[PDB]
Order: structure tokens, then C-alpha cells, then sequence
RNA sequence: GGGGUGACCUCGGAGUACAAAAAACCCUCCGAGUGAUUUUAAUCUAGACAAACCAGUCAAAAUAACCAUAACAUCACUUA
RNA sequence: GAUAGCUGGUUGUCCGAGAAAGAAUUUUAGUUCAACCUUAAAAAUACCCCAAAAACCCUAAAUUCCAAUGUAUUUUUAAG
């Protein structure tokens, strides 16, 4: 990803930020497909995934919409843990 | 290769709270004919005796995880008339704080139709909700 | 002559799976006309009072206390009319799950 | 069941009756 | 209706005189059963027929050796009215591999190891 | 055929005759209490707990810990009754309770709780979370002394570590501050163990911070046997448990086998067995403090895996068992057309010879 | 069934079975549930779905339909955009 | 009896399993016999004359 | 229990058929060929009951709309 | 060479295995399915089955489901 010069620097930064879960420790972004039995269709799926990622990181109108059914639990947990984190005592 | 790179793909998580926190654990669906429903991970139980009030948070196996009782000296010495609505709201607040400390944020409450319309239990539920402990345990993923 | 209509086949109301049988999800455990066996853990209740397994496991039959729904007026009235030492017991059917919910497999060491 | 030692464990109609000189 | 028959346990409780009556040891039970089929399984229920077939007692008046375990004792109790049961006696010990071909089972229920020497 | 009950029947004690003179409960709550009390008794018939794991019923737990504080029960009850009478003698408290406008000193409540009955609640919470089951396997202790552990997230941000809390590895990156009341004549040992996270052995645990020979309360003065290591839980398998155990010791324990190097980045060297550790140091050490918390994967675990451990980040997944399908029949009678799709290997047309 | 015709001397086939049945190449016969269009206001949604669902035939009925049909209806058909082309074959049948 | 119900548990199980395996093998060995050249070439011997 | 006359022909409940299921008679008794009300009650699909076949029955998960905690329409012996 | 669910007749030897009826039917003098049985072929569990388990007012002989064990039988596939 860092050596990919056919994409702009903000696009590369947005890729490295969003898709860091699929980025190797050597900086190699890796996509994988297993849907079809044909390597032709598998490569087509990988290329389509890359196109979607490039378009999402290139468009500036991205609002970063999040779900609710799976995020309410995390929100409640974050609130309930900050309710304890709110202690204010200097240390270190 | 790297001596630390051994992975043993079959990863075993001996934590009994792991799947419960991941919301993929097997809830106890079932009875439907008896009351209350045993389909939960944690359950709030409020016992209002003629003298004291006891709010427990039990697991499905029946063990009490975290409890707040007016019989405890900490609330007994700080509170007068350990039976009244003030005491019920107090024990609700203390139980909410203790649940936040223990790391339990979700539980169910199945009161009787006459206990749900009462004044003490309404204030206890409000205090438990304001303390961070939210009722209505999340739905099990792939139930 | 005078007695008519007495001819009707049996509805096969009975117990399908006995204790110890390894069943799967959806397997009907027992069918009944009236409530003879009550569902317990991981045992659903159809609208025809039939009992089916919700998980895959071993069927068990137990005798357990009966606490009815506070809205079922007949049962609550019987409860409040019972003496001070009486406790209602019923025969419940449970399914003890054998297979775990899932395992943690290594998918990618990146 | 009839032949089981736990027969009549749900027997309850003898505890309530719901049917002077 | 004619069904199977449940036999209570009091039937199989030996009395202190039955040992002396039948020549049994009151302390240690025998080890092996010699079962022979005396009656036919005709005019008998199919479950009795099947028990007599799985016991290897198809041919009549031919003895068969079985264990003294409750598993086979159950079937022997089921068909006890068609068989004669004796204890297998070994006056000269178990037949070894050099005495297998010179053995015989006497009518009184003993298995001689050296039968008709020379 | 009839059989005799193998014990007492449930409703055989009350008299069936003369039911009108017998007292009844007119309260569904009374009946529910009676039923929940009768359901916890060890009946002689097949019950629900016997099949669904009462955990061998009653168990004789070995107590490895400090004795309870010997207090005068009579004087305690006397002073408690005096305090209650003094509290009830007021009139403003009665006015507040009548008007339903009264607050509670939650801080003082928590202090008194951890002073008198907090240890037992922490013990039962650890028993529920399975700390003793994986640390000693046969023995549960009572945290007699308290243990306040806190991570510093910034300059004024202090996140506490209670019994079972959730702490993010980003907050747990640095070594925390521990506090506990102790006189200047005793020695303590602190051990941070990760129960879940060992990739190779399931029955083993990881070390994160082991520091022994603590003079009184000064934890920084004591020699750290194992340098602090941030939590590194895998991405797939989440919610590992990290437990701080505090042991009180008598003698100045010295050991060269349990010592770790200054880097201490080898997972083979950072493999612990608290059972064997306590078996080795059972003569002097006695556990008195405990504080465990939950921890899942975050964006700092990749950094901890790459920079510190010099590894590749292992990613797991919660897979489910495949769905059960019966043996495929030659002529599936009255089955829907989708019966043939349940046994399809792949949704791709396969032309054999064409 | 006309086993020997009068004009050609061949074996004829009944048209009712081809009008109300469908033969997959694997030997299975597909049919509709009887009564899936009668009194739909009187039936439950579950029963209506059961009636709308297709169903297979058992071995005896399948052999009967094979006897009543000729060999022209047991051939391999490669239709353009055939919905049942995925079902024309059988997979993982361990007999 | 000689042995009790608890003592006779599984005392003869390997032998039963081996007997069932022998039965299965005897049933699975079913196949048509070999056809050899002699079976076909011996039919010419019906016309063996004296020269 | 010869035909004729008389009676019946389909569905459900109880006894016969005492405890898994099934079980006949021109055997003994009840009934049905629908009413009332609103919560107007969906799609898709694992796995099962029952059954010669045709038919009859349940039902987890996933989907759209309502509490963001139920939806099996209810009652009339509910079974017809 | 009308048609007969009706009656009568149906021609060498020996050997192997071998069936008494549940449901529909202008059907009960007959047919078509099921359950049995025959002939081949694939397999693996098949009967016997101690605990334990199967309802509520009283209820017998005994049933259902199951280890072990004693035997070798059973289930599917293709023709019937
Ligand atoms: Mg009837
Ligand atoms: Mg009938
Ligand atoms: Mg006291
Ligand atoms: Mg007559
Ligand atoms: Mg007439
Ligand atoms: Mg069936
Ligand atoms: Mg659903
Ligand atoms: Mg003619
Ligand atoms: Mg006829
Ligand atoms: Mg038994
Ligand atoms: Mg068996």
C-alpha cells in the first residue's frame, strides 16, 4: 500500500486507516476471495473489492455511517466503563 | 522459524464469561408455561421482606453474582427505615454501582404485574437505569 | 340406530422421544391433547401443546416445582387456594445440549 | 408413570376442595 | 391378554436346605452352566422361541456350555421351563492344549480331561 | 403395578382431611417464595440441577488465606444498636424518608462494604468468573485485604480495576498503580497473570508483571521479577481475564528459577502455572489480595504483537458447527424442491462430459 | 396405457401425467400439492405455504409415472434458462 | 450367579466386536468368481477323437 | 347376523381400548356442517409428528412494519 | 375368437426359500397401495435388553425406550 503510486496520498492514507485490519505487518494490503470455484471469478471479485475500497477512500462525501443493532452494546459498554474512568486523581 | 509463532489453531478460551459477553452464548429458551422466563444470562431479583430489601443479580445456574441488601451494615447504618421506598431506591443505586464495578451491564427484570406498578420498584428501576445498568439483555446472535 | 358418530381415528397423542435419546433442533419430543408434559430447558411449545427441541442434545424428564404465570387466573387462583405447605409439581421435559456453541479457529496469521 | 416411584407427584386435587344442624 | 411373565425375586432366593438338596456349594457358586433343551418351542410364544434360538439350544438333548453371569441368567430364567440346567464340574481341572482332543462330557455333568487312554 | 417412593413425598405431611382449619397462603408471592425454597432442596428424584450441572453439588473447598478478623460480636452488636437508635432518634431523617427525598453517601457505603463484607462478595465473584478453578483448581480464598489497582490514561485520567471490569489494552499499556493497607513489617508479592491468551497450551497462563518482596506498601521499591508487559489478546478470541494476585509472605523469599530477563519478550519463558508457583512457595506465601478484569482486542494489540513480541498478529474467528442434515434419500417423499440444495457441494453447474 | 399402438405398433403415453407432473433426469418426479387453489380464505398462511410448495413423489408413484410415460420424456433436455437444470442431476447420494 | 452385574460390564466385548467384523467381512467378500481360460477351452474336448 | 322394511354412510370428545401408539361391531353416550370480538394474524426456511397414497400437523434461525420486552388471532368442553 | 370381478380346466423330474389381511374403492365374489414374503446388490448394526425415564382422582396382567450380554440378524438399493 505504501509503494502503490497509482493512487493519491489521501486515498492511501484513508486505506491505511480504514482497512488496517487486512494490512500485513510488512505493509502489504491483502485481499482474499473464496466464493467461486473459478480463479477467474475469484480474481474478478478481488479486483471489484479493490475498486470499492478505492472509490470509498477517494470520494470525500463519505459520512461513515454505522449500524445500531451491533453498536448499541459497545456504546453502553463504553458509557459504563467511562462512568468508572471518570476518576480524577494525578499519578505517575 | 520464530519460536513464538506457534499458534495451535484450536484456541481454547476457558473464560466462562467470554461467550456471554460476546452475546453468542446459549441462552436458556424453553419453559414458556412457568414464570418467570429463564431465558437470560443475568437476572435481577428483588425480595421485599417486612423488614429488609434484598436485590440480587443471579446467573442462570442460580448462584448470586452481586447482591445489595439492607441487612448489610454499610446501608443499615446510613439509612433509616430500611423497608421504605427511599431504602428501595438506595439499594437500587448501590446495586447499580456494584454491577458497574463487577462489569455487568445487562440483566433482565421480570416483576409481577402488581410489583411493576408499585412506587418503590419503579424508583429502583429508574435508579438502576440511571446508574448505568440497563435492563433488556441483548439478543443472542444466531439464536 | 341411536348412537352415531362414535367412529374417529386416534390422534397418535404420545411421547416420541424418551429419556436418553439424542435429538436435533426441531425434533418433536412429545405431542399431547392436554398439558401432560411441560417444556423445560431448550424445549419449545407449539400452539397445539406439542414439544420440540430447540437445541441438539439428550432428552431428560424431571419432576419440578410449578410456578404459574401471574396472568393465568385459574392457575393463580388454585395457587392462592392451596394450603401453606403445598407445592405444585409437574413433569418437565428438557434437552441437555451436547454440542458447544462454537470454536475459535485461526483464520489468518497476518 | 404408574409403576414409577414418583407416581402421583403432581397429585393436587386433594389439597383443595372446589366442586348446618 | 397373554403377555410375558414377570417372576419376583423371591423365587430365586435359595433356602439353606436347597444346597444340600441339589448338591450345591453354599459359599461359592459354580462357574459354568450346562444347559440342555428338554421340551420343544412349538406351542410356545415367539419370544421364548427367539431366546431358545439365541441360546444355541435349537437341537434338543444336546448340552451347551454357557456362563454364570446375570446377562445369560435372565434368558435362562425366561426359558427355564424348557431346559435342564446343571453346573459344569471339572474334577481334573481345565483341559489344556495337549488334552483338548481326549476330553469328554459325562452324563452326570463332569468333563473328564483324560478320556479312554490307550 | 405400583412402586414405593424412594423417600418422602412432597405433599405428604399436611393433613388431607379437615382442610378448612388449615392455613392457606393467599399471596402469589408467598407461594413463589415457598416454591423457590423447596426447589433448592436435594430431592431424591430426577431434578433440573442434577442434569444441568450443579457442579457436583456441595464441595469441601480448601481455604488458603488469612483467618477472619476476631471481633467482639457482643460489643459490635451493642455499638450497632446504639448507632441505629441515634439515627432513629432524629426527626429530619424521618421527614426526609416520609417526603421520599433522601440521598445516600455512596462513597462511605462502598468503604464500609469493602471493609466488612466486600471480601466475600469478591470471593464469590471470582468463583463465578472461574479464577480459583484455573489458579488452584481445588481451593478458594477470601481477599481479606483490599487491593486498589488503577491505570493512568493521562494526567488527570485514572481508570480503576475492579473485580471483573473491562479495561482496554490502550489504557492498560503502562504499568498500573496499586494500593493496599499494610504495616511496615510485612512483605508482599504482586503477580499479574493472563488466564486466556496462551496460544500453545490451553492449561497454562501468561505472566505480565511479577514483583516480589514488597516492603509494606511501596510496590516500586520491591524487585520486579517479571517486567510489565501490556495485554495482547487475539483479535478473534476476545474477553480474556487478567488477575492481580497479592500474596503476603513471612520470610525473605529468594529464587533463581522464577526470575525473568530484563527484555522478557519470549512467550516460552512467559508461561506460568500458578498452581506450581504456589506449590513451590506455599510455606511463606499466602494470597490476601485479588483484582481481576476483562480485556478484549484493540488497535494497540497489533503494535504489541509486531514491535514487542516480534510476531505476526494472529486473527481468530468464532465458527459454528455445520448444520445437520439427515441421510439423503433416493426418493425423498413429499419433500420440497429445495431438498436437493441441502446436499449440494457448490452452487456451480458441473457439466460432466459435455 | 396402450402398450402396442394400432398405427405404428409403438407404446403410447398418457398425457395427464405430463400435464400435471415433471420428471427430472435423475429419476425424480415433481408435482404440485393437491388443493393449492381451493378455498384460500379458509386456510392458514402456514397451510397455504405448504400447499404452494412443490413436492416429490415416492418410488412406487415414480415407477408408475415411468411406466405411463414413454422414453421421449426421460431424455436429457438442455433448455435455455431452465430453472430445474440445477436439479436435473443428483449429488452426494451415498447409497 | 458367579459374577455380578457390575463385574460383568463389558467383560466380553472385544470378542463380540471381532465376531461382528468377521461377519461383515464375510458379507462384503461377495463378488462374481473369476472366469479362466480353461473353463472356455475345455468345451472343445467334447470332440476329441482317435486319430 | 339372507334379502326387503327400518337405520346408517363424512368429522371430533369419553368408555370399550386400566399404563407407548394403533385397534372393530346395526356397541354405550355427547356433539359439528358455525357464531361473537379485534390483536386482520407475512415471506422464506433448518429439523421433526402423522401417514398406503392424497391429504393433515408443528417449527428454530433470517427478513418488512408496530413495544424499540409479544404478535401462536381469542372465546364458546376447541377437539369437529 | 362379442363380453364376462362368475364357474370349470390348465400337460416332465428334483432342489431352495416361502405368505391368513391395515387403508381407499357403486367396494367388501374384485382391484390399488401399505405391512409381510421371493430373487439379486450395497452396507451396519440388528433382536434379547439391568438401572434411569413415560399425568394429572383409584387402578392388574404388562408395555415403550435403553446399556451389558447370548446370538446373527437388520436396514437400504433394483426387480417383483
Ligand atoms: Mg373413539
Ligand atoms: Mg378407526
Ligand atoms: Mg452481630
Ligand atoms: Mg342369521
Ligand atoms: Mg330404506
Ligand atoms: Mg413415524
Ligand atoms: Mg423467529
Ligand atoms: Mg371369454
Ligand atoms: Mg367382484
Ligand atoms: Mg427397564
Ligand atoms: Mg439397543
Amino acid at each position: 500500500l505504501a509503494s502503490a503510486d497509482w493512487i493519491a496520498e489521501p486515498v492511501r492514507l484513508k486505506l491505511a486507516v480504514k482497512h488496517k485490519n487486512r494490512i500485513n505487518r510488512s505493509g502489504e494490503l491483502i485481499l482474499t476471495s473464496e466464493c467461486s470455484r473459478y480463479q477467474f471469478r475469484n480474481l474478478a471479485d478481488c479486483l471489484q473489492k479493490l475498486r470499492d475500497m478505492i472509490a470509498e477512500a477517494s470520494q470525500p462525501a463519505k459520512e461513515p455511517s454505522r449500524e445500531d443493532a451491533e453498536l448499541r452494546r459497545s456504546r453502553i459498554e463504553n458509557m459504563n466503563r467511562e462512568r468508572l474512568r471518570k476518576k480524577r486523581i494525578s499519578s505517575a | 522459524p520464530v519460536e513464538n509463532e506457534a499458534v495451535a489453531p484450536e484456541f481454547t478460551n476457558r473464560n466462562p464469561r467470554n461467550l456471554e459477553l460476546l452475546a453468542v452464548a446459549r441462552k436458556e429458551r424453553g419453559w414458556g408455561t412457568v414464570w418467570p422466563s429463564r431465558e437470560f444470562w443475568h437476572r435481577l431479583r428483588v425480595i421485599r421482606t417486612q423488614h429488609h430489601i434484598e436485590a440480587l443479580v443471579e446467573h442462570r445456574n442460580g448462584q448470586v453474582v452481586v447482591s445489595a441488601s439492607t441487612r448489610e451494615w454499610a446501608i443499615k447504618k446510613h439509612l433509616y427505615s430500611t423497608r421504605n421506598v427511599v431504602a428501595c431506591e438506595s439499594v437500587g443505586r448501590v446495586l447499580a454501582e456494584r454491577c458497574l464495578e463487577a462489569g455487568i451491564n445487562f440483566m433482565v427484570y421480570h416483576p409481577t404485574p402488581w410489583e411493576a406498578a408499585s412506587d418503590s420498584i419503579k424508583r429502583l428501576q429508574h435508579a438502576m437505569t440511571e446508574g448505568g445498568v440497563v435492563l433488556r439483555e441483548p439478543r443472542r446472535i444466531y439464536e | 340406530s341411536k348412537n352415531l358418530g362414535g367412529k374417529s381415528p386416534g390422534k397418535r397423542f404420545g411421547i416420541k422421544k424418551m429419556e436418553g435419546h439424542y435429538v436435533h433442533a426441531g425434533n418433536i419430543l412429545a405431542t399431547q391433547r392436554h398439558f401432560r408434559w411441560h417444556p423445560g430447558a431448550h424445549v419449545g411449545l407449539g400452539k397445539n401443546k406439542c414439544l420440540y427441541a430447540l437445541e441438539e442434545g439428550v432428552v431428560r424428564y424431571t419432576k419440578e416445582v410449578y410456578v404459574p404465570n401471574p396472568s393465568n387466573s385459574e392457575a393463580v387462583d388454585l395457587v392462592t387456594r392451596l394450603p401453606q405447605g403445598a407445592v405444585l409439581y409437574k413433569t418437565f421435559v428438557h434437552v441437555v445440549p451436547a454440542k458447544p456453541e462454537g470454536t475459535f479457529k485461526l483464520v489468518a496469521m497476518l | 408413570y404408574r409403576s414409577k416411584p414418583t407416581h402421583g407427584i403432581g397429585r393436587y386435587k386433594h389439597l383443595v376442595k372446589a366442586q348446618v344442624r | 391378554k397373554f403377555t410375558r411373565s414377570r417372576i419376583p425375586d423371591k423365587v430365586f432366593q435359595p433356602s439353606p436346605e436347597d444346597h444340600e438338596k441339589y448338591g450345591g456349594d453354599p459359599q461359592y457358586p459354580h462357574k459354568l452352566h450346562i444347559v440342555t433343551r428338554i421340551k420343544s418351542t412349538k406351542r410356545r410364544p415367539y419370544w421364548e422361541k427367539d431366546i431358545i434360538k439365541m441360546l444355541g439350544l435349537e437341537k434338543a438333548h444336546t448340552p451347551q456350555v454357557h456362563k454364570n453371569i446375570p446377562s445369560v441368567n435372565a434368558k435362562l430364567k425366561v426359558v427355564k421351563h424348557l431346559i435342564r440346567i446343571k453346573p459344569l464340574k471339572l474334577p481334573q481341572g481345565l483341559p489344556t492344549e495337549e488334552d483338548m482332543a481326549n476330553t469328554c462330557l459325562k452324563s452326570n455333568g463332569e468333563l473328564v480331561v483324560r478320556w479312554l487312554l490307550n | 403395578r405400583r412402586a414405593a417412593p424412594l423417600g418422602p413425598m412432597p405433599n405428604e405431611d399436611i393433613d388431607v382431611s379437615d382442610l378448612e382449619r388449615l392455613k392457606k397462603y393467599r399471596s402469589f408471592d408467598r407461594y413463589r417464595r415457598r416454591a423457590e425454597q423447596e426447589a433448592r432442596k436435594p430431592h431424591w428424584w430426577r431434578t433440573y440441577r442434577e442434569h444441568f450441572g450443579e457442579e457436583s453439588g456441595p464441595k469441601d473447598r480448601v481455604d488458603i488465606g488469612l483467618p477472619p478478623p476476631k471481633v467482639s460480636r457482643t460489643q459490635q452488636l451493642l455499638e450497632r444498636k446504639q448507632a441505629l437508635r441515634e439515627l432513629r432518634a432524629n426527626v429530619e431523617e424521618e421527614r426526609a424518608a416520609r417526603l421520599q427525598t433522601a440521598r445516600i453517601p455512596l462513597e462511605a457505603v462502598r468503604a464500609e462494604w469493602e471493609r466488612t463484607c466486600g471480601p466475600y462478595h469478591k470471593q464469590r465473584l471470582a468463583e463465578y468468573c472461574g479464577l480459583y478453578r484455573d489458579l488452584f483448581h481445588g481451593a478458594t480464598f477470601v481477599p481479606r485485604v483490599p487491593l486498589h489497582v488503577a491505570y493512568a490514561v493521562g494526567e488527570d485520567d485514572l481508570m480503576p480495576v475492579y473485580h471483573g471490569n473491562e479495561v482496554t489494552p490502550t489504557e492498560a499499556a503502562q504499568a498500573p498503580e496499586v494500593t493496599y493497607e499494610a504495616d511496615e513489617g510485612s512483605l508482599w508479592t504482586l503477580l499479574l497473570t493472563n488466564l486466556d491468551g496462551h496460544l500453545l497450551e490451553p492449561d497454562a497462563e501468561y505472566v505480565h508483571w511479577l514483583v516480589t518482596n514488597i516492603p509494606g506498601n511501596r510496590v516500586t521499591e520491591g524487585q520486579e521479577t517479571c517486567p510489565y508487559l501490556p495485554p495482547f489478546p487475539a483479535r478473534g478470541s476476545g474477553f480474556h481475564r487478567f488477575a492481580f494476585l497479592l500474596f503476603k509472605q513471612d520470610k525473605r523469599i529468594d529464587f533463581s528459577g522464577d526470575t525473568r530477563p530484563s527484555p522478557c519478550y519470549q512467550l516460552a519463558q512467559r508461561t506460568f502455572h500458578t498452581f506450581d508457583f504456589y506449590k513451590k512457595h506455599q510455606d511463606a506465601m499466602t494470597p490476601a489480595g485479588l483484582a481481576f478484569f476483562q480485556c478484549r482486542w484493540d488497535d494497540s494489540v497489533t503494535r504489541v504483537f509486531h514491535q514487542l513480541l516480534d510476531m505476526r498478529e494472529p486473527v481468530f474467528e468464532f465458527v459454528r458447527p455445520p448444520p445437520y442434515h439427515p441421510k439423503q434419500k433416493r426418493f425423498p417423499h413429499r419433500q420440497p424442491l429445495r431438498y436437493l440444495d441441502r446436499y449440494r457441494d457448490s452452487h456451480e453447474p458441473t457439466y460432466g462430459i459435455y | 396405457v396402450t402398450y402396442f399402438s394400432s398405427r405404428k405398433g409403438k407404446r403410447k403415453t398418457v398425457k395427464a401425467v405430463i400435464y400435471r407432473f415433471l420428471r427430472l433426469h435423475s429419476g425424480l418426479w415433481l408435482r404440485r400439492k393437491a388443493g393449492y387453489k381451493k378455498k384460500l380464505w379458509k386456510k392458514t398462511a402456514a397451510r397455504k405455504r405448504r400447499l404452494r410448495e412443490f413436492v416429490f413423489c415416492n418410488k412406487t408413484q415414480s415407477k408408475l409415472l415411468d411406466k405411463m410415460t414413454t422414453s421421449f420424456w426421460k431424455r436429457r433436455n438442455w433448455y435455455a434458462d431452465d430453472p430445474y437444470q440445477k436439479y436435473q442431476d443428483r449429488t452426494n447420494l451415498k447409497v | 450367579p458367579f459374577l455380578t452385574a457390575e463385574q460383568e460390564r463389558g467383560h466380553a466385548a472385544v470378542r463380540r466386536a471381532a465376531a461382528f467384523q468377521a461377519l461383515k467381512a464375510a458379507q462384503a467378500a461377495r463378488f462374481p468368481a473369476h472366469r479362466r481360460l480353461e473353463e472356455q477351452l475345455g468345451h472343445l474336448l467334447v470332440t476329441r477323437k482317435w486319430s
